[PDB]
């Protein structure tokens, strides 16, 4: 079975520099090498077929080269909904086989983040358990260190956060970490806070609330 | 008189394969060692019969089929076989009695910027029967609404042509095919 | 217009079997090269099994003799059935017309097929309610506690689009996802418009609207 092998495996560029991918067929698929793009959540979608013909409505930007057992991808210009996982694949010969993907980030500006804190719900406290959660909404990049303290206390390990992708229109990244504890636990202190570091900022921004009030 | 077997091994020009071409040889005496004796042959498996004790095999009639086909598909042309070419150009049976016979015809069938006469069929509703030889060029109607012979979305014509290039790899290049039926008499050997 | 529908994911034990339908519009499916296609979470693409336009039937050697692939022509619907299923066969499952001439490969949109021992539980959503700052404002809606994947979220029957950002959902220590979508919206209008969050969890059967208001004693 043929193995096709992609890279490279990710990518970071700047809006409107070219990007060229390659994949290097582990056998001869004289020019039967397809490319997809799949953008976070959807289908896989065909931009190029036939190693270098454009499927109809695909902008010009996407370009492909190449025959026998080495191939192209080319972005002409890199544009901000372009951020996508990229693969190829071989169909001629059976079995089908895909590449490893490429997933492609703009470099864009630096972006400071909006931060805002939830307390749990007086709903979810009946259930005898309380969740607190920290946002950051339309940031770059996508290193951010996000701090808990439980009346000044640094906590860990009872906490997980979760980032979304780039924003297709923006490119920026968003960020939601989420801390679980008891309604015991919670009842138990009154100062909840979360403390944002990021690149964007000159000192770290904390966002704080006082249970009950 | 001796069988016109170098006529077809030693041809010319070869058939596409959906319009493979067939003789029929009757009434000749059959030298069968002219062929499993030439290392000019890649692929060469016969079935239901020995390739060393066919002089001594008579039957009533012979027939020789001749097309051409990828490398890779030479593994279809052989009983029980599915793909592109099995299905929808050439099909032998289960219980076939014969021999096929293949070799690498690169330096003949591929013309630099690409040779596209030898074809085969892409598109059909169904399997070919045993020895089916489909000649149609009807636009294939792959969807809801019909064709009327004019191609177009769902509308496609039924046959893709080999793109026969020098610089192909080997399971791309084309290969000269010619199958053997034996069928049970006035060929002997 | 031409585009592919495709059903029947959700939990499953292992060992156990699943069918996946994917019903097509815009062409017959008895006449065309389908293609199912999974692509584990995280992970790349994986080809899986091809009918050809005659019938012939072809299947990666991870799943052959377990999973089988057929069409019905009266219904035109391209089926997958899934027998033996293993922990490893769980991903979205996508169905696509091959790609054989320009412009006819059209792919579906997956379902998710979890191959698992745990039992289903519908998720239970909880408001994230708007503070003070003056100018602009945030809310949004936890979905916390349910298994397995996925779940879909939108906003006041799908009247909300911008601005909002749904995050993945993390899988917490107990075994159940757990989840959040937020959206930013100008601070004035949190006294005259009503925000309701839409959530669904097509393997409990559960559907959920929550409002989201401001607190105060
Ligand atoms: C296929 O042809 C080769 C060579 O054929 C040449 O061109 C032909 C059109 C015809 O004019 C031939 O006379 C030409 O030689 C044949 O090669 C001979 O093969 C035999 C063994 O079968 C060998 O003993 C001879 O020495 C070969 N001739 C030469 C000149 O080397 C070959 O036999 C033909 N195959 C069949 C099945 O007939």
């Amino acid at each position: 079975a043929i193995r096709m092998t992609q890279s490279p495996s990710s990518l970071s560029a700047s809006v409107g520099d070219r990007v060229t991918i390659t994949c290097q067929a582990s056998q001869d698929i004289s020019n039967y090498l397809n490319w997809y793009q799949q953008k976070p959540g959807k289908a896989p979608k065909l931009l190029i077929y036939d190693a270098s013909n454009l499927e109809t409505g695909v902008p010009s930007r996407f370009s492909g080269s190449g025959s026998g057992t080495d191939f192209t991808f080319t972005i002409s210009s890199l544009q901000p909904e372009d951020i996508a996982t990229y693969y190829c694949q071989q169909y001629d010969n059976l079995p089908v086989t895909f590449g490893g993907g490429t997933k492609v980030d703009i470099k864009r500006t630096v972006a400071a983040p909006s931060v805002f804190i939830f307390p749990p719900s007086d709903e979810q406290l009946k259930s005898g358990t309380a969740s607190v959660v920290c946002l950051l909404n339309n940031f770059y990049p996508r290193e951010a260190k996000v701090q808990w303290k439980v009346d000044n206390a640094l906590q860990s390990g009872n906490s997980q956060e979760s980032v979304t992708e780039q924003d297709s229109k923006d490119s920026t990244y968003s960020l939601s970490s989420t801390l679980t504890l008891s309604k015991a636990d919670y009842e138990k202190h009154k100062v909840y806070a979360c403390e944002v570091t990021h690149q964007g900022l000159s000192s770290p921004v904390t966002k704080s609330f006082n249970r009950g009030e | 008189n001796l069988c016109p077997f170098g006529e077809v091994f030693n041809a010319t020009r070869f058939a596409s394969v959906y319009a493979w071409n067939r003789k029929r040889i009757s009434n000749c005496v059959a030298d069968y060692s002219v062929l499993y004796n030439s290392a000019s042959f890649s692929t060469f498996k016969c079935y239901g019969v020995s390739p060393t004790k066919l002089n001594d095999l008579c039957f009533t009639n012979v027939y020789a089929d001749s097309f051409v086909i990828r490398g890779d598909e030479v593994r279809q042309i052989a009983p029980g076989q599915t793909g592109k070419i099995a299905d929808y150009n050439y099909k032998l049976p289960d219980d076939f009695t014969g021999c096929v016979i293949a070799w690498n015809s690169n330096n003949l069938d591929s013309k630099v910027g690409g040779n596209y006469n030898y074809l085969y069929r892409l598109f059909r509703k169904s399997n070919l029967k045993p020895f089916e030889r489909d000649i149609s060029t009807e636009i294939y109607q792959a969807g809801s609404t019909p064709c009327n012979g004019v191609e177009g979305f769902n509308c496609y014509f039924p046959l893709q042509s080999y793109g026969f290039q020098p610089t192909n790899g080997v399971g791309y290049q084309p290969y000269r095919v010619v199958v053997l039926s034996f069928e049970l008499a006035t060929v002997c050997g | 217009e031409v585009q592919l529908l495709e059903s029947g994911g959700g939990l499953i034990q292992p060992g156990g079997s699943l069918r996946l339908s994917c019903a097509a519009s815009g062409f017959t499916v008895s006449s065309n090269y389908m293609s199912w296609v999974r692509q584990a979470p995280g992970k790349g693409l994986e080809w899986v099994s091809v009918i050809y336009s005659g019938g012939s039937t072809y299947y990666a050697d991870s799943v052959k003799g377990r999973f089988t692939i057929s069409r019905d022509n009266s219904k035109n619907t391209l089926y997958l059935q899934m027998n033996s299923l293993r922990a490893e066969d769980t991903a979205v499952y996508y169905c696509a017309r091959d790609h054989v001439r320009p412009g006819m490969n059209i792919w579906g949109q997956g379902t998710m097929v979890t191959v698992s021992s745990a039992s289903t539980k519908g998720p239970s959503v909880f408001p994230l309610a708007p503070s003070t700052s003056g100018g602009t404002a945030a809310l949004g809606c936890l979905v916390k506690d349910y298994f397995p994947e996925p779940v879909t979220v939108s906003w006041n029957s799908g009247a909300l689009t911008s601005g909002v950002h749904t995050f993945p959902a993390v899988l917490q220590s107990s075994g159940l996802y757990s989840l959040s979508s937020v959206v930013t919206v100008p601070s004035s209008s949190l006294g005259t418009q009503t925000y309701i969050c839409n959530v669904n969890h097509k393997p409990s059967n559960t559907k959920v609207d929550k409002k989201v208001e401001p607190k105060s004693c």
